[PDB]
């Protein structure tokens, strides 16, 4: 049985399975809902767009990013985030694959208690983990100690690790990353 | 005494997972 990695960004979800190189979906984090008098009967209109769908079709869409700074904040949204990588990117059965998901240092604890819950219930696995990113980018450069800065949309944050030993008192987390510099060039 | 002495590893793990992929 393939493992599943997920890392569910503030940007952009990366879903795929273990032993791959390249991630088999990258798309970005966002739920669209129409914003405007429907006037055409028909013709498949949806309630709700997921990932690149609601990138096509942005110039009538409201788009809703539901993690913001790490921290997942609308949580139906998140299931749809959840129920789209899973069974139309990667077109998958939860109910046979365990799940690696990832999750920034010094996160609420709330978040890891109904992702565990949700992940138990609505999308039920035989087993599943919660790691650190920066932990897992060490393990990409393949090397053993050093300080890891892992700078993605919501969070930027510095964990260092010697000898395969981190030390949580030097964990530095800091909420300035690219949607902030979004917002700056806007 | 005399009767006595007449008698007489982060990288391999890693690196292993890299090229498994
Ligand atoms: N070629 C690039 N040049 C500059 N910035 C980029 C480039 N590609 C991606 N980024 C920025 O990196 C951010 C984080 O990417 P990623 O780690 O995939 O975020 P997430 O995983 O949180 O969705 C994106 O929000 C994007 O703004
Ligand atoms: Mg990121």
């Amino acid at each position: 049985t393939t493992a599943l990695v997920c890392d569910n960004g503030s940007g952009l979800v990366k879903a795929g399975f273990a032993g791959d190189d390249a991630p088999r979906a990258v798309f970005p984090s966002i739920v669209g809902r129409p914003r405007h008098q429907g006037v055409m009967v028909g013709m498949g209109q949806k309630d709700s767009y997921v990932g690149d769908e609601a990138q096509s079709k942005r110039g009538i869409l409201t788009l809703k990013y539901p993690i913001e700074h790490g921290i997942i904040t609308n949580w139906d949204d998140m299931e749809k985030i959840w129920h789209h990588t899973f069974y139309n990117e990667l077109r998958v059965a939860p109910e046979e694959h365990p799940t690696l998901l990832t999750e920034a240092p010094l996160n609420p604890k709330a978040n890891r208690e109904k992702m565990t819950q949700i992940m138990f219930e609505t999308f039920n696995v035989p087993a599943m983990y919660v790691a650190i990113q920066a932990v897992l980018s060490l393990y990409a450069s393949g090397r053993t100690t050093g300080i890891v800065l892992d700078s993605g949309d919501g969070v930027t944050h510095n964990v260092p690790i010697y000898e395969g030993y981190a030390l949580p008192h030097a964990i530095m987390r800091l909420d300035l990353a690219g949607r902030d510099l979004t917002d700056y060039l806007m | 005494r005399k009767q006595q002495l007449a008698e007489e590893c982060v990288i391999d793990a890693l690196l292993a997972d890299i090229r498994k992929g």
